[PDB]
């Protein structure tokens, strides 16, 4: 549990991926 | 670590650092070495969940054969054909080609067939590869492999029409087999002949005579077609078919 | 032999020494600038 | 079961007892033992118990299911029972195993042979040549069978089978344009020489 | 997963225009690595090389408008600023040099950097510059009292490029590491360290419009947002070479130079490769030498500006490939 907590999935996705109208 | 909690023989703690592994989009080594863990363990309730879940990280069609290989270790028939509906249906939903080769899922559907065959019903094979069939070569080669496996005279014409298709590919001889395929849907023969007698040095003319004289035969089988082909002939230019014409 | 090649630089920040460097003197104090 | 542990023996005995002695039994038995994997024995019983053609075709299914050199053999076996009991699924069949055998090594010539008869009884020189073509011993009869097939076009074989490899002189034998064979021949010789200078006296 | 993948394909990138070659300005006799442009005008482009000059270039023309001489190692990395008239120029001589462009001479030699230094960034704000080498330090200088002001521990080796924003993320470090930093230069740390790379991120940069920095390990490109410090998309960069040059353009078209010379267009956020360009060298040179080193567009971004090894700097004018993801 606490490695999980330490390092997510999240992480490894990118961002952009799913949503391109998306703009930082 | 997971060599370590094995050694120890604390195996929740094991358990729930495999499933985070698997959280986190790992190799399918890691996944199968999960499965195998658990495998070992008395349980198999909650194998079959990650089996689910491995299936759904890797869409690949080698993982729904080792889950199926999985299912029919264990005793139950039921489950297997559950889990191939579900992987067929998986295939079928993605219509759009975000895909697995279509030779995987060629095989997964004769394993499917296989499977079906080894149980009671056939049917449910047969109709199988109808829906495959719908929905290319190789599934052809697989529906064929099926009806060998059990409907036999269905499975030969559809051989016979491959086989003539292929040698329309290819493309005399050829032509000769597509007819004689097209004789043994009476019109659809008949129309597949007359394109290829279209289609169709002194070889060629051999040839082109045969396929008329062919077509002679299937008219008198069945006097105007006749005469177009002899004025057609006439137009190409022979004498022994100007002679066949006004015996006819 | 000890005449040898090498793996890796540095970069460790210990106590400033305080001493007048003669390049480290002023000199330019005026930054210039562009037009917009 | 097997795999924790980890019959075949007893199971073939008893397929044995059954043969010798109920026939459908029998054929369920063995059936069940194909699975649990012999397919010749198999075949055997179903020529005889059965006079039945499902069942060798089955077992030829069985083999090429199996498959390696003896499952090949056993297959090309079955072909050839299956050929002499009793035309397009016969030709179909007989693709499927060149396929299968492309280069097997042990009488693919053989097979091409076969096949060729079987058309036969311009489709069984055609493959005689194929054979010929794309396939040192087995190379060397599937050129004479296709110059048999030229013997039964023959002179369009007969050139193929030059540029694929002695034949040259071989074949400017056989049009024996026959000078030009000679040279060509002599460029690629005792017996050549001897036809070049017949045809000079001629 | 399936549930992206769809996505993925369900999404379109847009139409950028390819990529031929216009200028071709053999002129150095060294490699080219380094080339800048003038952020107020597009008049000139600068490049440092091998050659241990650097020569300024008009891009209309292509004529070499002049030298300077102010290294005695080669050039790795030159920065004309904005706000000021002054070039940057960083050389493997360790001397981070300021040439005053009212003049054309170098005023303010920088000193502190204790081994080869790779890469400037001029603050686009600031008047301070950021410096990193071999050190496996990123030093920021004030220009005025030219002294490094601070400097950046973290890194835990050589250290490239090092891309200056304006925001609270005001150092955007890449190492040979392979991570990549975002460092508060106030607080004298990291804030988040990048380590998405597998190999030396020898290439990063800057997006004009979008507040991303592109960055390139040995394959895959990631590009990310520094606001948190979070991944945005990762470029079908599968079996290219390993990626020198990671220039963006202004209209989301980065670019990526190769060691193989291979140059790769690529739309930006999408993450889709839209063109692969054969190098080409001169007659005399051989064919394992070309290779894009150092690259970046104006800033329009109709041209893109690469300096290859074959002595030359390339200039490049302007249907797309089809998607197929994994």
């Amino acid at each position: 549990d606490q490695i999980a907590k330490n390092v997510k999935l999240d992480d490894f996705i990118p961002k952009r991926q799913s949503n391109f109208e998306l703009s930082v | 670590y997971l060599i370590v909690e094995e050694s120890l023989n604390n195996v929740e703690i094991v358990r729930s650092l495999y499933t985070k592994w698997c959280s986190l989009e790992p190799g399918v080594n890691a996944w199968n070495s999960f499965v195998d863990f658990e495998i070992r363990q008395k349980n198999w309730n909650g194998v079959r969940e990650i089996y689910s879940k491995y299936v759904m990280a890797h869409p690949q069609m080698q993982t729904w054969l080792k889950w199926v290989r999985f299912e029919n270790r264990h005793g139950n028939t039921e489950f297997t054909r559950s889990v191939y509906s579900l992987a067929i249906d998986t295939v079928a939903n993605l219509q759009n080609l975000q895909i697995w080769s279509d030779m995987e899922v060629a095989k997964l559907v004769n394993s499917f067939a296989h499977w079906e065959a080894a149980q009671q019903e056939y049917e449910r094979s047969s109709a199988l590869y109808q829906v495959a069939i719908e929905k290319n070569q190789l599934l052809k080669a697989g529906l064929l492999d099926f009806e060998k496996q059990f409907n036999s005279i269905e499975e030969t014409i559809s051989y016979k029409r491959k086989m003539d298709y292929e040698t329309i590919l290819s493309n005399y001889d050829t032509w000769w087999l597509y007819l004689d395929l097209i004789s043994e849907f009476p019109k659809q023969i008949m129309q597949t002949f007359e394109k290829a007698i279209v289609d169709s040095k002194n070889v060629q003319w051999k040839r082109y005579i045969y396929l008329w004289m062919r077509y002679i035969c299937y008219v008198e089988l069945e006097s105007l077609l006749e005469e177009e082909l002899f004025q057609r002939l006439i137009d190409d230019i022979f004498s022994k078919i100007w002679l066949m014409y006004a015996k006819f | 032999p000890q005449l040898e090649a090498r793996s890796g630089a540095k970069a460790a920040a210990y106590t400033p020494t305080g001493i007048e460097h003669a390049r480290l003197l002023p000199g330019h104090t005026t930054l210039k600038y562009r037009k917009f | 079961n097997p795999e924790i542990l980890l019959s075949l023996r007893i199971w073939s005995k008893y397929i044995d007892y059954l043969e010798a002695y109920i026939f459908n039994k029998t054929k369920m038995a063995y059936n069940t033992v194909i699975d649990l994997r012999p397919a010749m024995a198999e075949n055997f019983a179903l020529f005889l118990q059965n006079y039945e053609v499902m069942e060798s075709f089955q077992v030829y299914e069985k083999t090429i299911p199996l498959f390696p050199p003896e499952i090949q053999y056993e297959l090309w076996i079955e072909y050839l029972e299956v050929a002499t009991s009793h035309p397009e699924h016969i030709r179909f069949l007989f693709e499927k195993a060149l396929k299968n055998l492309c280069s097997n090594g042990i009488d693919c010539k053989t097979i091409f042979i076969a096949y060729s008869v079987f058309e036969e009884r311009s489709k069984s020189i055609e493959i005689l040549r194929r054979g010929a073509v794309i396939g040192l011993e087995s190379r060397l009869q599937l050129w004479r069978m296709c110059i048999s097939k030229a013997e039964s076009v023959t002179r369009e074989l007969y050139q193929e089978c030059i540029q694929i490899l002695e034949f040259v002189i071989k074949f400017s034998d056989f049009e024996s344009r026959a000078r030009e064979i000679l040279a060509y021949g002599a460029k690629l010789n005792t017996e050549l020489w001897d036809s070049f200078e017949i045809f000079e006296l001629k | 997963i399936v549930n992206r993948y769809e996505k993925l394909l369900s999404q379109r990138p847009e139409w950028h225009a390819p990529w031929k070659l216009s200028r071709v300005i053999n002129g150095h006799l060294g490699w080219v690595r380094c080339v800048a442009i003038d952020p107020v005008d597009n008049e000139w482009f600068i490049t440092g090389s091998n050659d241990t000059t650097m020569k300024v270039w008009d891009l209309a023309t292509g004529k070499l408008k002049t030298t300077l001489a102010g290294h005695v190692m080669t050039v790795r990395d030159v920065a004309v600023s904005d706000r000021h008239p002054y070039l940057f120029s960083v050389s493997e001589d360790k001397t981070v040099k300021c040439w005053d462009l009212e003049k054309n001479q170098i005023i303010r030699d920088y000193y502190g950097h204790l081994s080869g230094v790779r890469t400037v960034s001029i603050h686009p704000t600031l008047d301070l510059i950021a410096t990193a080498g071999r050190d496996s330090v990123i030093k920021l200088w004030d220009m005025r009292t030219r002294i490094p002001v601070i400097t950046l521990v973290g890194h835990k080796g050589p250290i490239n490029q090092v891309q200056c924003t304006p925001v609270d993320p005001q150092v955007v470090s890449s190492s040979t590491d392979a991570t990549v930093r975002l460092w508060d230069v106030v607080a004298g740390k990291t804030m988040k360290v990048l380590t998405h790379h597998k190999r030396s991120v020898r290439a990063t940069a800057l997006h004009p419009k979008e507040f991303s920095v592109a960055s390139a390990c040995t394959d895959d490109i990631r590009s990310w947002g520094l606001a948190e410090g979070s991944l945005l998309t990762n470029f079908e960069s599968e079996k290219t070479g390993i990626i020198n040059t990671l220039s963006i353009n202004q209209d989301d078209v980065l670019f990526a130079g190769g060691d193989n010379g291979v140059l790769s267009f690529y739309d930006y956020k999408s993450g889709h490769k839209y063109q692969s360009l054969a190098t080409r060298e001169m007659v005399g040179s051989l064919e394992g030498e070309r290779s894009v080193l150092c690259s970046t567009f104006d800033k329009t971004g109709l041209r893109l500006i690469t300096g290859e090894a074959d002595k030359s700097i390339k200039i490049w004018k302007q249907p797309g490939l089809a998607w197929n993801p994994n």
